[PDB]
RNA sequence: ACCUCGGAGCAGAACCCAACCUCCGAGCAGUACAUGCUAAGACUUCACCAGUCAAAGCGAACCUCAAUUGAUCCAAUAACUUGACCAACGGAACAAGUUACCCUAGGGAUAACAGCGCAAUCCUAUUCUAGAGUCCAUAUCAACAAUAGGGUUUACGACCUCGAUGUUGGAUCAGGACAUCCCGAUGGUGCAGCCGCUAUUAAAGGUUCGUUUGUUCAACGAUUAAAGUCCUACGUGAUCUGAGUUCAGACCGGAGUAAUCCAGGUCGGUUUCUAUCUACUUUAAUUCCUCCCUGUACGAAAGGACAAGAGAAAUAAGG
RNA sequence: CACUUGUUCCUUAAAUAGGGACCUGUAUGGCUCCACGAGGGUUCAGCUG
RNA sequence: CCGAGCCUGGUGAUAGCUGGUUGUCCAAGAUAGAAUCUUAGUUCAACUUUAAAUUUGCCCACAGAACCCUCUAAAUCCCCUUGUAAAUUUAACUGUUAGUCCAAAGAGGAACAGCUCUUUGGACACUAGGAAAAAACCUUGUAGAGAGAGUAAAAAAUUUAACACCCAUAGUAGGCCUAAAAGCAGCCACCAAUUAAGAAAGCGUUCAAGCUCAACACAAAAAUCCCAAACAUAUA
């Protein structure tokens, strides 16, 4: 019978060539992920579906951020293979009132606070 | 597989024969023995109602009966009907127990295939119980296809697979006699060992030979291929010994006649020798049967008439007396067998003077049986008593002026 | 010449698992066998079904079996267990939540 | 006795409960008759298959013909027949209920040892007539020593060890990455695509 | 054969799971007479009906078993209570056969023919090297088995068709495959020659007439160079035939009380269609035999050739 | 007495067709074809697309 | 137009059976079983729809759910947090309850079927792209116009068998065995000479003899007619 996955723990534990590869410090870890649909959830079991509909992910590529906290991941983990998972990056610092209006997130995962459309 | 039979035997010895059948299956053991007369052996029942009814009730009051060996050459289909109903057990004949030992030790393709035709009547009897588990009830209301009905389209069938039997089967002589093209070719002596069932066939064609893989067993039957074994007389000439099926009596001639496809190596024999049981108390009642199967066999009137008999067996208890396991009468056998294949094959014994050079010796040596050779070496040549066919004695003229 | 064999499944089992809040008198497993033996505040039917004498939490617990001395098969498995061996069978408590009563100043005579 | 013993067509006491066909028997790998045993070379069972008493006498047979019995002796390593299959009567409807018991098999997993060999000889002696009763056997099958199946059991390991692929079926399936355990089978997370119904891949690492 | 109820696998771990699936069982028995009355809260065979457990309380002492059964109405009884192997077991209060004399509504939800899936069965080829073949696995075969291929048999499935896909054979015309029966070329041979056997290649051409039987088949007679195996809607009924099968009539044998039926035998028994569309409608031959070689080669004899040449015919095509 | 189990003869070159015998078992309503028949089979000779 | 006439009437007989069931537009909508003279139907359940009341609904952390059985699957139930917004209840209803393939666990069959039967899941009974055409495989879904753009899945790979050359005297025909059995029918031992040779590993001999060897020396085939055309070398 077709059941539910239980992925074994020790997929989840980095190794210092992933930490190498990948660009992220075990220490410090990022606070948010950016998610991104890469997946339709048709052929896929209804469990699958619902929890892509509990993220807020019915939209394919379409970013939306959430907390990195261990349940989160548990639902992220049950629908990994349907998503695209980065870190955010603020490389200016999480976003102000003033800027709030002003802020883009590129595709390199950085959320600038300052959107001017001019050249360097 | 395992089947408790009681034996039922009708009289108007043989109670022996019928279980040494039965010992023969190795899984059939006889539980029960009953030695019953009657006057009228045919019949729906074979005995009188008075001797009937005591069978019956005998029969279903032993509970070890699996079923019944009637030892009969072969019983009707109605006599199978009544006595089943009436035994509430499996009735079988001789011709059944035969033809399930056959069934059982044919190994080769052949022997498989004349085993198959040998069934073809049993098919036939057993058709309507065979597919009384197909009919269905589907039959002449069905207003399309064949008018063909179940039981015709059933009989269609067996026909056909009789068919196939057949002329698988005359391929099967046609190769036969491909194989025997080059033993006749270069004139081997061929001398068929027939008899009865058991009567030592296989054992003294290997006390002859001198064969270690030559397995004669002690179960009927055992031999179902004839196969051709090579030996050496006291002239030194070399004969085939063809070891064939053994003759059972009060059985149907067809389960035999279905084996002449093989059989027929017996028929371009140049001698036959019927191997007499002589121990066995109805040595002559085995005679007749053999002689009577092998005029059903068509085997030529000169070779029947040129038969030569060999009592077997002679250490339980104008011919030659001999013993197979023990080797009593071997050598006198030998003797006589040379005789017979000089008289037979038309080969001569005669003294040849040869010059000695020009390998006249040798091709005397190669194309015949150099007796022995009796040399003058103030001529510088050779006499030569050799034993040579007639073929081979027109080269030599031819050859050698 | 199969017959029978076509009794439904009996829905049994247990019908509140740990943790759960169990008033008196809730059934808390049906059994057919002694999977699961009676704890504290737990009372078995004629039918071996567990229920909740108390109103409480469910919790479940593996603690040493000791039958009583004239259950007589239990009784022969004892005497011929090898010395230092200890039973255990899984049980089901009732820890009750609200108290027995409370004293409340009913007349100031 | 060192040849090979005989092997009876049935049980004894005949099975009367026909059972299911639980495939599982034959399905992945052996865990049972893995290693040598008194013997030094034998028949490996490289897939799944049924042994029929045919294939017994056919062993038998050959290895007892083959063999030389005053310097070579060889023991079973696979129980007689006692799985019972039952077939229908020819031209029979489904339904009716399941068929008689027709012949005894007995399963075979891949890796097993079919036939076990050993004494004065060496591996070239034997390894002509095991590798015909291997190729006449109704699986793979092939005849390996002591010294040649550890050969090949370091290799796999070695395969395994130096695989230039960043991607292996274990751990893809093990991750259920892609989702693919919705085409994969529960058996799959432990014969790690090394096995494919009866068939064993012996090159899949 | 089964129809209701329970236990165990399938269904390994909360629950639940089909099967004309594998196995076991039940239609009670026994002990007590508080086997009394009441009452929170729960379970529940996936509905309902029904079935389960039960604290506390009154009153008393100081129920075993898995199933072990059945509603309403209605009867008997003063009442309490009792009443169906209603076992087709959620139970019509009480009703069987046969229909080819049949009819109607439907069904390709479902059979017979056909197609199609499958290949158990069937056929074929290789592999092993046991065994036949005097010796010799491999000239020819070939057991136990293994691996492949085919879709001609017997089957199974019920996917199209029951507001019709007309049915077995035969006539007529034939199209195609080659796994070749003959004619052609070649290798081996247990090929001395003639007959042969086997294998590779070859599908241009050909592959008979009759007695019996509806015979497709089969037996037989006479031939042939051969009288090939198949597929084509078991090719071909808007081209034909209807002898069988397979309507309504009637007998004989069997079954039944009978109607009537039967995988028994038989005598008789309506064969429609004027073509709208597609398609199509004038495209260097084979073989046998006689003679000669030659009674030669070959062969101990018996028997008996190739190749080359000559002549005769037959069929087929075209005139 | 009738019908059934097998063997055989005539008829044809050839017959699962037709006719005639003998041989085994079943079963006061069974045998007997004189004449007749668009009845069902077999056949000599002739005839003829 | 007689298995029982015809006409009229009851009569618009009845039909769980077939067929038909007529404006526009939007929305929700495929889902366990039980009983049934019942499996071509219906009632209840489940699902579905609408409106209303209320508050928890789904996902799920530990902890927890059996021995029989020695071992043993994917998993399941329960479940705070968390991510989400749904759930239960009330009122009123219909319709679906003759289903297909795929992956997986199995059962029956023959470890056949586009076979049949359960379970988990998916898809189809809805759009679109792809796998050639294509219900069931892969991608992808919430809908309009655009003569813009980035992508998803998405194109099969393979070509396979040569091989040693030279040389051989001999204790003896090792014993027993057997008529003989001589390296070679079988049993025992299997030593030993020549620099170099098994009391012999296969042929062959009735038996011998003659041959070697070891030893020195230096993949496939079926029926109307194969089936895009082609292409090895211009920088992912
Ligand atoms: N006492 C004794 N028995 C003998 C003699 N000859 C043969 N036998 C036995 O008779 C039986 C015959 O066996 P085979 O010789 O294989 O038989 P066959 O003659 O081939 O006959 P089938 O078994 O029918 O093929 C065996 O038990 C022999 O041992 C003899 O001279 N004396
Ligand atoms: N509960 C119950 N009712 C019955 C029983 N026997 C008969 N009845 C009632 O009577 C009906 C059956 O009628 P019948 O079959 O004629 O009964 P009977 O007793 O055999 O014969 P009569 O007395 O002639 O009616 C049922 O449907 C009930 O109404 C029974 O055993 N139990
Ligand atoms: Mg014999
Ligand atoms: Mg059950
Ligand atoms: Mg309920
Ligand atoms: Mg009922
Ligand atoms: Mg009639
Ligand atoms: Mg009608
Ligand atoms: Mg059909
Ligand atoms: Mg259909
Ligand atoms: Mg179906
Ligand atoms: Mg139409
Ligand atoms: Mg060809
Ligand atoms: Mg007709
Ligand atoms: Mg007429
Ligand atoms: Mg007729
Ligand atoms: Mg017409
Ligand atoms: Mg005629
Ligand atoms: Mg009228
Ligand atoms: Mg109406
Ligand atoms: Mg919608
Ligand atoms: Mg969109
Ligand atoms: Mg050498």
């Amino acid at each position: 019978k077709f059941t539910r996955s239980r992925i074994p723990e020790k997929v989840f534990q980095a190794s210092p060539e992933d930490h190498e590869k990948y660009g992220g410090d075990p220490q410090n870890p990022h606070k948010l992920h950016i998610v991104t649909r890469i997946k339709s959830t048709r052929r896929r079991p209804y469990w699958e579906k619902d929890i892509i509909k509990m993220l807020g992910l019915e939209k394919a590529h379409t970013p939306q951020v959430h907390k990195n906290i261990p349940s989160v991941n548990a639902k992220l983990k049950v629908v990994k293979h349907l998503i695209r998972i980065k870190p955010l990056k603020l490389p200016q610092g999480l976003p102000a009132e003033e800027n709030m209006s002003n802020t883009c997130l590129k595709s390199t995962g950085e959320l600038v606070v300052q959107w001017h459309l001019k050249p360097v | 597989g395992t089947q408790r039979v009681c034996l039922v035997h009708p009289d108007v010895w043989q109670v022996a024969e019928a279980t040494a059948l039965v010992h023969t299956l190795d899984g059939w053991s006889v539980v029960q023995t009953m030695v019953v007369s009657t006057k009228t052996p045919d019949r729906k029942l074979i005995f009188g109602k008075g001797n009937f009814e005591h069978l019956t009730e005998k029969i279903r009051g032993s509970p070890d009966i699996t079923c019944v060996f009637l030892n009969v050459e072969r019983m009707a289909a109605p006599t199978k009907k009544e006595l089943e109903a009436a035994w509430g057990v499996e009735v079988f004949d001789r011709f059944t127990v035969v033809l399930h030992i056959f069934r059982c030790n044919a190994r080769t393709k052949e022997a498989r295939l004349q085993v198959a035709l040998a069934e073809m009547p049993l098919h036939r009897s057993n058709l309507k119980r065979d597919v009384a588990h197909l009919y269905r009830g589907v039959g002449s209301r069905y207003i399309m296809g064949s008018g063909e009905s179940f039981m015709q389209l059933q009989q269609r069938l067996l026909r056909e697979k009789e068919a196939k039997i057949r002329k698988a089967l005359d391929r099967l002589r046609k190769k036969r006699h491909l194989l025997r093209r080059q033993r006749t070719r270069r004139e081997f002596p061929v001398i068929s060992v027939v008899g009865y069932t058991n009567c030592g066939k296989t054992t003294l064609i290997k006390a002859l030979t001198g064969d270690a893989a030559i397995q004669p067993r002690d179960q009927l039957f055992a031999t179902l291929d004839v196969t051709a074994h090579a030996g050496t007389l006291p002239s030194r000439m070399t004969v085939l010994y063809v070891d064939t099926i053994g003759f059972l009596s009060q059985l149907p001639h067809g389960l035999i006649e279905s084996f002449s496809a093989t059989l027929e190596d017996v028929a371009h024999s140049d001698l036959i020798l019927h191997v007499r049981d002589v121990s066995h108390p109805e040595a002559e009642l085995q005679k007749c049967s053999v002689l009577s199967t092998l005029r059903g066999l068509q085997l030529p009137a000169p070779l029947l008439d040129s038969m030569v008999e060999v009592h077997n067996k002679v250490d339980l208890v104008n011919v030659v007396p001999v013993s197979a396991l023990r080797g009593h009468g071997l050598q006198e056998l030998k003797a006589e067998l040379d005789a017979a294949v000089l008289k037979a094959t038309g080969r001569q014994i005669l003294t040849l003077r040869v010059r000695l050079a020009g390998a006249q010796l040798s091709w005397l040596y190669k194309e015949a049986t150099v007796q022995e050779v009796d040399v003058i070496p103030e001529d510088g040549a050779a006499d030569v008593r050799v034993i040579i066919s007639n073929s081979a004695y027109g080269k030599f003229r031819k050859l050698f002026p | 010449k199969n017959l029978g064999g076509k009794s439904s499944g009996r829905r049994q089992g247990i019908k509140k698992m740990e943790g759960h809040y169990v008033h008196a008198g809730n059934i808390i497993a049906t059994q057919r066998h002694f999977r699961w033996h009676p704890g504290a505040h737990v009372g078995v039917g004629k039918n071996k079904c567990l229920y909740a004498l108390e109103e409480g939490i469910v919790r479940y617990t593996k603690e040493v079996y000791v039958p009583h001395p004239r259950n007589t098969e239990a009784v022969d498995l004892i005497t011929r267990l090898p010395k230092g061996a200890v039973l255990y069978k899984t049980f089901v408590h009732v820890v009750p939540a609200k108290p027995e009563g409370t004293f409340k100043l009913v007349a100031m005579l | 006795k060192p040849k090979l013993r005989f092997i009876e067509r049935a049980p004894l006491v005949p099975k009367v409960r026909r059972e299911p066909k639980n495939l599982s028997d034959i399905r992945g790998p052996s865990t049972e008759a893995t290693e040598f045993t008194e013997g030094n070379f034998a028949i490996l069972a490289l897939g799944g298959g049924y042994l029929h008493w045919g294939h017994f006498e056919m062993m038998r047979l050959t290895i007892n013909r083959s063999m030389d019995p005053k310097n070579m002796f060889a023991i079973w390593r696979v129980p007689a027949p006692f799985k019972p299959i039952t077939r229908k009567s020819v031209g029979h409807r489904m339904g009716g209920g399941k068929g008689a018991i027709d012949h005894y098999v007995t399963p075979v997993k891949a890796g097993r040892l079919v036939v076990e060999m050993g004494g004065r000889c060496e591996f070239e002696e034997v390894q002509g007539f095991l590798d015909q009763v291997a190729h006449k056997l109704p699986f793979a099958a092939k005849a390996v020593s002591r010294g040649t199946l550890e050969k090949m059991r370091k290799d796999q390991e070695e395969r395994e060890r130096n695989n230039q692929n960043p991607w292996t079926f274990e751990r893809i399936a093990t991750a259920n990455m892609l989702g693919i355990r919705k085409v994969l089978s529960p058996y799959d997370l432990t014969h790690k695509g090394k096995y494919w119904g009866k068939f064993y891949m012996p090159k899949r690492v």
